[PDB]
């Protein structure tokens, strides 16, 4: 049960650091207002 | 999306299949782009997007009656060029 809480522990460590990276990507990528992006804009959003 | 991929699965019918002469199927595609135009409205936010889409459908409610019977077989090539002269317009002098 122990080796169990310590998978539970590592997989809640990387997975904030993952929302970091998420979120870090988002202001510069994609939807936010930067260029024109004519109409391209749906690939990269239902990629996100 | 779906405004534009309707306005460009109507794009190719012919004089034959599209009938747009008072009884006009296209005209009434003309109706449903009015009420995709009563959907329209919306404050969200202004994109360079919405602003294409408002301008591919916006101020319909002139071209609503307008081509209803400017359709009719009443529309002779004479009538063609009457439009094209009176209105001032090289686009029925290129093409009545």
């Amino acid at each position: 049960q122990a080796i169990y809480l310590k998978e539970l522990k590592q997989s809640i460590k990387d997975f904030t650091n993952q929302v970091s990276i998420f979120r870090r990507d988002y202001e510069k990528n994609g939807p936010m207002v930067e260029g024109i992006s004519p109409a391209e804009a749906m690939e990269r959003l239902r990629r996100f | 999306d779906s405004v534009i991929k309707n306005i460009q699965q109507f794009k190719e019918k012919s004089w034959q299949d599209v009938s747009k002469d008072d009884l006009a199927k296209m005209e009434e595609d003309a109706g449903k782009y009015g009420e995709q135009c009563s959907r329209l409205p919306k404050d969200l936010k202004e994109w360079q997007a919405y602003r294409d889409l408002k301008n591919y459908i916006d101020s319909l409610r002139e071209q609503l009656p307008l081509i209803i019977s400017l359709k009719k077989p009443s529309i002779m090539p004479r009538h063609w060029e009457k439009i094209k002269e009176i209105t001032n317009t090289k686009l029925n002098y290129e093409n009545p």
